[PDB]
């Protein structure tokens, strides 16, 4: 859906009948929903400035789009009650986006007007801005957060080869007390395991006999160790990497399991116990980001409707949703209503005959 | 895009925002001259006082 | 340019150059051009063709009431001589070349119409002198 | 937003461009402002296009009346231009002669 506001000069006291839904006037014919908009109460200040006030107003506008869309792009990211293409039904603050949107109302409580326009802008501004800090360093920290897990569950990933062996290998595979010897896990696939242990005398000297000794199965092939002297193990290396035998003095450390499973489960745990606050703070924080939206674009059709008329701050906006394929016949019509308003040229192009600005979601 | 009567009125409408420029200034000063009458006050009024005190 | 084997030539000219390279120093002096100002005595001095002395020294023209471009401009008026109302009027169009402000102080003097005056001379080289002070005269005017 | 009057003056006599030399008439349209910033903004878009902003029409009358003192020393500028391409032309000769 894509909205379009619209404000004219509102001369007639009976104009807003014929800005909401008046039949006479009413777009494709009762086929495109037509609102009125609650024009909010706003002071004028000066004019002078005012172009460079609307100016650096449409300067921010095009960074606020940056920093909400981003905004959207993250509780779109963290996939929990919110994804790209389901859970989309996005909330202005408990109902419906639209729901807001077509009842706008001035923040007048929050923001009061007594207040000059310049002053409330920057106020907007800088609410943005820390809004955006915010974001920023939170979502960094979440980052962080989700990096960290990856890791931890990427590192409690992998075959023998490639990973510690946290279930597979024990204390009684290697040797304990040892005073001569030392336990190599000289992975042995059953392409060549009859040649291992029928040669590992060949492979080495003053080796421990009986130790063709096999401790697991993998995919791969099967683990197996080798209880060998300092030179022996030396000689055993040598002659068995040409073997296509994986070496790997692992030393057994029921630490290295423990300790990354016990991060892996509380990290986990802790960052959906904090995802929890990331979700509602983030839905939150961007309905009132929204809102305050919805509130600085007010703040321009205003700005632009009375320069557009001069002085006096009389007109009467409007919601609209343009039938598809329906537009340019919308466009032409609307053209033909407005170009009476100056009776000469008002190439009507952007700066439309009426005081127009656009939005979708 | 605009006849000679509508640029005269956008005149007068710039001319109605230069008055209220004007109306404006004039509060602003008004305001100021209040509170600038309020500190002279103070500081004379408190500096005879003080010469007195110690005339006293 | 010519390499002779006589090695006394070589430095008898290295000499020659050298001395008349300081002779010439000895002639860029500001105070004989002023005290000559004051006689009137306007010869093709080696300071009126010295590059130096209007690049640097046209600040000192820039007298306490400027007499001696006063004097130079009563000279413009009094004396009718072709060579020294040619070096006269140089020296203006240097000397407002290198000194916009004096320019304009010349025109409150009105001398431009003075120089307006002195171009139709029956000397046709002064004629043409005068022209080049007064093309000088013209940057912004 | 164009919101101001306009004051016009078309001059005939085609002059040559200042920059380019198109044999070109003149006809002067004005249309000037009271905000600093759209005056920045007006001047930047003027000159990014055609513009010749070095004047500036005000009260004093005594302005005008130098200035047509200076379209006079003009007169005799032009007077001064005859006198130097009558020296060219004969320096030139004098030096074609052989």
């Amino acid at each position: 859906t894509e909205f379009w506001l619209i404000s004219a000069p509102g001369e007639k006291t009976c104009q807003q009948t014929w800005e909401k839904l008046h039949a006479a006037t009413t777009k494709n014919n009762n086929l495109a929903v037509s609102s009125k908009f609650n024009i909010p109460d706003l002071k004028v200040g000066t004019l002078d400035v005012l172009v460079g006030l609307s100016d650096e107003l449409a300067k921010l506008d095009a960074f606020v789009e940056g920093v909400v869309k981003k905004v959207a792009q993250y509780m779109a990211d963290v996939l929990e009650d919110s994804k790209d293409k389901v859970q989309e039904n996005l909330l202005a603050s408990g109902v419906d986006l639209v729901t807001y949107i077509t009842r706008f109302q001035w923040d007048m409580a929050k923001y009061p007007i007594k207040q000059s326009l310049k002053n409330i802008s920057e106020i907007i501004a800088k609410g943005v801005t820390q809004i955006d800090n915010d974001l920023k360093s939170r979502a960094s920290a979440y980052n962080n957060l989700k990096g960290n897990l990856q890791n931890l569950e990427r590192k409690n990933a992998g075959s023998l080869l490639t990973r510690s062996l946290a279930e597979i290998v024990k204390k009684d595979d290697f040797v304990l007390d040892s005073e001569y010897l030392v336990t190599l896990l000289v992975v042995v696939p059953k392409l060549n395991h009859n040649d291992w242990i029928k040669q590992y005398e060949t492979l080495a000297e003053m080796v421990v006999p009986r130790s063709s000794n096999v401790l697991s199965e993998d995919q791969d092939s099967y683990l197996c160790n080798v209880t060998l002297f300092r030179k022996a193990v030396d000689d055993f290396r040598h002659k068995a990497r040409e073997n296509k035998f994986i070496v790997r003095d692992f030393q057994y450390n029921e630490e290295e399991m423990k300790a990354d499973k016990e991060e892996m489960t509380r990290l986990s745990t802790d960052k959906k116990k904090q995802f929890g606050p990331l979700v509602r703070w983030l839905k939150v924080n961007f309905s009132e980001a929204f809102i305050a939206w919805i509130h600085i674009k007010a703040l321009r059709v205003f700005v632009e409707s009375v320069l557009r008329y001069g002085l006096p701050v009389n007109f009467q906006a409007m919601l609209l949703q343009p039938n598809k394929k329906s537009v340019k016949k919308l466009r032409e019509v609307l053209h033909e209503l407005y170009k009476h308003l100056d009776s000469s040229a008002a190439s009507q192009q952007e700066y439309y005959p009426y005081v127009y600005y656009k939005i979708d979601c | 895009a605009l006849s000679d009567a509508d640029v005269q009125k956008q005149i007068k409408h710039m001319m109605a925002f230069i008055e209220q420029e004007a109306n404006e200034k004039a509060e602003e000063i008004d305001a100021k001259a209040e509170e600038e009458f309020n500190i002279e006050k103070g500081r004379l009024v408190q500096t005879q006082r003080l010469k007195i005190m110690e005339y006293y | 340019q010519q390499k002779y084997d006589d090695e006394d030539i070589s430095e008898d000219i290295k000499f020659l150059l050298e001395k008349l390279g300081e002779s010439v120093q000895d002639l860029s002096s500001f105070d004989e051009y002023s005290s000559e100002l004051k006689s009137g005595r306007l010869e093709w001095s080696p300071v009126h063709k010295s590059e130096k002395f209007w690049r640097e020294n046209a600040v000192r023209l820039n007298e306490k009431n400027y007499e001696l471009l006063k004097i130079l401009t009563k000279l413009l008026e009094v004396s009718d001589d072709p060579q020294v109302l040619a070096v006269a009027a140089h020296d203006v169009g240097e000397y407002v070349r290198h000194y916009p402000r004096g320019k304009r102080v010349i025109e409150q003097l009105g001398g431009k119409q003075l120089v307006m005056n002195h171009m139709h001379h029956e000397d046709q080289q002064v004629r043409y002198n005068a022209l080049l002070a007064v093309q000088k005269l013209m940057v912004h005017n | 937003r164009g919101n101001v009057f306009l004051r016009q003056a078309e001059i005939e006599n085609p002059l040559e461009d200042p920059v380019t030399g198109d044999y070109v008439h003149k006809s002067v349209f004005i249309i000037f402002f009271q905000g600093d910033q759209l005056k920045n903004r007006v001047k930047k878009i003027c000159e990014g296009f055609r513009a010749s902003l070095y004047p500036c029409p005000e009260t004093p009358q005594e302005r005008k009346e130098m200035a047509s003192g200076v379209n006079t020393r003009i007169d005799d500028l032009q007077m001064v231009l005859n006198q130097t391409e009558d020296h060219r032309q004969r320096v030139l000769q004098a030096a074609a002669k052989n």
